């Protein structure tokens, strides 16, 4: 343990050793019955510092038009029903003016906030996983095979797993306990998750900021997380009670900064 | 009460990280065979060949790790009718071109006689030759899983492997000739020191099939037994 | 110059040394780091969050979700066992490709006590309740709820809470255990038996659901790193 | 069982499009050549390494394709672009090599 | 003696470490320097200074002087493009020759603002103005003057000015981008279109003449040295 | 702001011109074929045969640097019948000799033998080896660059080899014979240290002729393109 | 670098030297002793304590 | 960076860094 210093360079070193609501906007969701609100890896979403901002142009930050309740489509739970996930920021690509301001600027950074809401009758059980993750590479159907950007998310529809696995030539592998990244299923409860519980929990809020290696981003041409929603309890009842019970995705974007300014993409 | 005991020290990124391990095994020759086992070999630098390293990479979407470079290169004598020849010691050139610059097109090309591409001479029989590079990036991480596109259309290119433009590895012989062909390997093991790895990742279940991309086979979660419950007095 | 003379050891590779090297590329400016979010600085960091256990492993569940979907019933007679496994994590064919179990493989000792949290995804009139137990090695297995009583165990009722948490506590001779586990280094059973039953209105679907999870408590630690025993290859990736 | 060829036999394309080849193989490989072989005149080199360069080829030529399928796109066809192209593949029992793709310019 | 031990790495020439030698020659009187003026200290140095780009390369003007000529003329109806090029310095053949270009190409990364200079090396009695725009690369390239005023842009009169300023901004998702152009780090596109006309009185010729001059700011920055990819040779020279 | 960052380390003199250059190839045998590649080989010193380091300095006209000599001498065995030969480890020698003193004449000559002009001995298996020497010259600076003549008349010589008297280097082998002959390859290596440059100069667009002169062909400034207005939507 | 000199007895292997390694693995957290009874430090504690001898040892 | 000087010469040195 002399820990002399041979070389100039640092690289050449040795190793070292109820009524609870949100409004946000003109936009209002309630509630959560003071039960939870899980918060990404513990940060909150904020705005870009000093110390990054690589970018000389100044940021355009609408905080009003573009940083409200985005309500998207509503999806069908049956008892034979794998799960489903939608890839951000293609899912909120033509909502108002936020998926407009995507249109005119290069890079774009910002945090968001999902409310998976679904409810129920005491009669009825089931559990549902809402699971956040970032930079989640699927792997194809077909192997040795490109597969088309239209497979992995449209704009704003629910992309659907399978209970069985996915002969398709030019899609991603959608078997659900392989969750479409060849990792078990079980195990995706490191990234920001909350379960739905049918019996106690009827919502689900999770706050996501930005996640990625580089400050800014272009939001065209990168998925920076996906958003999965996988039944692990299915869903049952009696024959003479509601069959139909959807799911409903609310999602709000939340400090969000673009730059560099020039026509609309995006070619 | 019980007072514990047992500090966490190995279970640490750095010594889970740092160990010496081998990525490639380069195969070059002295009398050109065929192709490959033909001299002067090369290497695009990527760290997911050995799937070895790879899963333990593959649990932390960033990193941000330097790196230690050793090279094992023994050679082995060509099958042929004779062996009976003294020869001079085979000296060793390991050429790293960075990401832009200059390809040797072919052998004795004068890419090997260049003034900026950095080389490591060694004949056979001394210590294995060490070299650090320090963290080679654009960005502010190495992304180990990049969920897009290359071309702004998204088009092109699905994966990591836009994200990676670490250069390249030439191996060669120095010595003009032998009199009876000589076959060399070279193995490069990486080391990576002064880790700092951000967001977890669940670990791979099924085993790789491309250097490329994560396209898989479906496996199921787990091995199988026989009943749920178990029972003996 | 000055007197030197070579130790035993030179001119030799161990692949878990710690030295310096000449730099191949000097005086670089590297990229400055950002406050990328959720730095992660030990391993046992990532085995201290749960991960769904496949208990209803049987053949051939595993390829779909039913592996992680342990039934419950009404029942006609009492004390009846619902599950069991042994307590071999990184060995035995439950709680090995779990969270907790992909890690302690990269290891050769373990230590510490280990954490059960179950969640009942059932309906929200049912009731009943069930004995979690624990068992010391010894001898030997128990095959009956009176048995399976005089260990350490905790009783769950399902009407007043949705999840139950069991901290199974560190007995053992040594002061580590071996992951690939031999006669020696004994761990112990879990079983989980039937208190009262499972009771329900009229309009209600029989058959329910039981998640369980696996975690670390804070004792936890691993020693004698390896390399694990799951992937395989023959030739390069290309 | 066994041969290896060029996948489209007889092309053509007008000045202005895109000209993508694709070549089949018999068996893998790692590198793979490829040519512009003129009528009546000997071949030339056109990508070797799957990707590299030639002597006087342009630019806008590009080229990939790893084990049994290969592929050399023309990014946009010109007036120099008419060739017919073929692969090989260095072996240790040669495949062997394809047929030749003949395209012609669209008026 | 003192017991020492060899790492490996020893007895290896690295190319670019950094050792001392024994001297050949000893106690060498050297000669004193003198004030030779305008040292430099720097590679960036050279390349903060200006050096007129060849935008006019169409074939066979390279071979002339006509390569620097950019022409203007009266025009019929407004808003058409005069040039334009990719800002790619060091790949693109407008601005690869250059001052700025020659020295990029020794390195393998580079970062910063450029400045584009003109000069309209027209008649004292003719007035215009231009729209230079810079835009950044996103999708895709504008087609229009409409088009190409959504981004960064000024104007510029002949008639008041000769020379205008355009401070290309550093606008990115990374800290550095790849001399050697790839997808990933695209820059984008510097066009000029016309903002009203070239006006005239009678007795001056039609066609004129803009020269333009790229340079650095002082926010540039080059890493990961490397050798040209513009000088070849084989043999040695004799 | 933002605030920035970026140091210009790499981009200074003596980390873009400190990197060990190959400036010769020197072609030496044990048995005299024929000239070359006979014995007894030399060079007089000049860095303007390889153009991968004699652009570098031509950037500037007057430098300053001390040097960092390194050799790469590897040996080959040369074609003949049989090759089956015990021998003794080869030994080298590498003289350098000042503007103006004696020069060995032939093989075996007594200006091995000398007592002035230093030499480096080195035996085949070792590290490479490596000498420095100082700032040689008469003058204040190294003129890259001389525009002028060598005689008063304005006749003679033309260019900057007037000013080249850096003195000579002589390779042998210093072992007396072989069974079998050996042809040897040393590779000079300079490495320009402590340098101080200080008129800048626009750098050379076409590739050099000779190693004595900046006689040139005629080029185009750059490469040439469609169009020069680029159009798409 | 460092001009060194190789004094004879270098890269030899004495069987009773005392020199330090590089360990194999390193960072080891090793298991706390206990207070086991009876500890000895030295081979003559053994040879102080008695032991009957044999000494009507003819044979057998 | 221990920046010792072995020899006597000024042109034995390191670079200047």
């Amino acid at each position: 343990y002399t820990n002399i210093n041979y070389y100039k360079d640092s690289a050449s070193n040795s190793l070292n050793r109820r009524v609870r609501s949100i409004t946000l906007g003109n936009s209002t969701i309630t509630t959560q019955e003071c039960a939870n609100v899980v918060v990404g890896y513990g940060v909150w979403p904020t705005y870009l510092s000093d110390h990054e901002a690589t970018a000389v142009d100044q940021p355009t930050q609408p905080d009003v038009a573009t940083c409200r309740f985005y309500t998207l489509e509503s999806v069908k739970w049956e008892s034979s029903s794998a799960g489903w996930w939608w890839k951000f920021p293609e899912a909120l690509s033509d909502m108002g003016l936020f998926g407009q301001n995507m249109q005119y600027h290069y890079l774009g950074r910002t945090g968001y906030t999902i409310h998976v809401q679904c409810n129920a009758s005491k009669f009825h059980q089931g559990c549902l996983l809402v699971v956040c993750v970032p930079e989640a590479e699927m792997g194809a159907a077909t192997t040795d095979h490109a597969f088309n950007h239209t497979k992995l998310s449209n704009i704003g529809q629910a992309m659907e797993f399978s209970a069985k696995k996915s002969t398709d030539q030019t899609g991603p592998q959608t078997a659900v306990h392989n969750a479409g990244m060849g990792v078990a299923v079980g195990n995706l409860t490191i990234f920001p998750h909350q379960w739905i519980n049918l019996r106690t929990n009827n919502s689900a809020t999770i706050v996501m900021p930005y996640i990625n290696s580089v400050p800014m981003d272009n939001m065209y041409r990168h998925y920076n997380f996906t958003l999965m929603v996988i039944p692990f309890a299915k869903l049952e009842h009696s024959p003479q009670a509601s069959t139909y019970v959807p799911i409903t995705v609310t999602v709000a974007p939340m400090c969000a900064e673009y730059n560099g300014l020039r026509l609309a993409g995006h070619q | 009460h019980v007072i514990n005991y047992h500090t966490r020290s190995e279970s640490s990124i750095e010594n889970f990280m740092g160990r010496a391990a081998c990525v490639y095994i380069a195969q070059y020759a002295t009398e050109k065979v065929n192709d490959e086992l033909d001299r002067y070999t090369n290497w695009e630098i990527t760290t997911r060949q050995v799937a070895q390293l790879r899963r333990k990479l593959e649990m932390f979407t960033y990193m941000r790790f330097d790196l230690e470079i050793t090279f094992v290169i023994t050679s082995s004598q060509r099958t042929s009718t004779t062996y009976a020849s003294d020869s001079p010691p085979l000296t060793h050139q390991v050429m790293y071109v960075p990401p832009g610059g200059p390809i040797p097109k072919s052998y004795e090309d004068f890419a090997w006689q260049t003034s900026t591409n950095p080389s490591v001479f060694w004949t056979e029989g001394n210590a294995p030759p060490r070299m650090s590079i320090p963290f080679m990036s654009v960005g502010n991480a190495y992304c180990n899983f990049y969920d897009g596109w290359s071309h702004f259309s998204q088009s092109g290119v699905y994966g990591y492997t836009t994200l990676n433009n670490m250069g390249h590895l030439y191996f060669r012989h120095v010595n003009k000739s032998t009199a009876y062909p000589v076959n060399s390997v070279a193995r490069v093991y990486f080391k990576p020191k002064h880790v700092k790895a951000w967001v977890p990742r669940a670990p791979r279940l099924c085993p790789y099939l491309k250097a490329r991309n994560v396209n898989f086979n479906v496996q199921g979660v787990t091995e199988s037994r026989n009943k749920i419950t178990l029972d003996r007095s | 110059g000055l007197p030197t003379m070579n130790t035993p050891g030179s001119t030799q590779f161990l692949t878990s040394d710690d030295f310096q090297s000449p730099s191949a590329m000097p005086q670089f400016d590297v990229t400055p780091e950002i406050q990328i979010p959720g730095q992660v600085r030990n391993l046992m960091e990532i085995a201290e969050v749960d991960s769904v256990v496949p208990v209803n492993n049987t053949e051939g569940h595993v390829n779909s979700m039913e592996a992680y979907r342990i039934p419950v019933r009404p029942q006609t007679s009492s004390g009846e066992q619902v599950f069991g496994f042994q307590l071999q994590p990184g060995h035995d064919s439950v709680l090995k490709h779990t969270l907790l179990g992909e890690i302690l493989n990269y290891y050769a000792n373990w230590s510490g006590s280990m954490k059960l949290t179950f969640m009942y995804c059932g309906a929200a009139m049912a009731t009943g309740k069930f004995l979690i137990a624990y068992s010391p090695p010894g001898a030997g297995v128990p095959g009956s709820r009176r048995d399976a009583m005089l260990g350490t165990h905790v009783i769950w009722d399902v009407g007043l809470q949705s999840s139950c948490v069991l901290c199974v506590p560190w007995i053992s001779q040594t002061n580590y255990r071996y992951v690939t586990s031999d006669a020696y280094t004994d761990a112990g059973y879990i079983t989980c038996w039937y208190q009262t039953s499972i009771v329900t209105p009229p309009d209600i679907p029989t058959t329910s659901t039981i998640l369980c999870f696996v975690s670390a408590c804070n004792d936890f630690s691993v020693r004698l790193l390896r390399d694990t025993p799951f992937i395989t290859q023959q030739a390069l990736f290309q | 069982d066994i041969e290896l060829t060029q996948s489209p036999a007889i092309m053509s394309a007008s000045p202005g499009e895109k000209v993508t080849m694709t070549c089949s193989a018999s068996s893998s490989l790692r590198y793979m050549h490829w040519y512009q072989q003129k009528s009546g005149t000997s071949p030339k080199r056109w990508i070797y390494d799957t990707y590299n360069l030639a002597s006087g080829v342009p630019v806008r030529f590009s080229g990939s394709g790893s084990g049994t399928s290969y592929s050399l796109t023309i990014s946009s066809m010109e007036a120099e672009d008419a060739a017919t192209y073929y692969c090989q593949q260095w072996s240790s029992n040669p495949p062997t090599f394809g047929a030749g793709t003949k395209l012609e310019l669209k008026r």
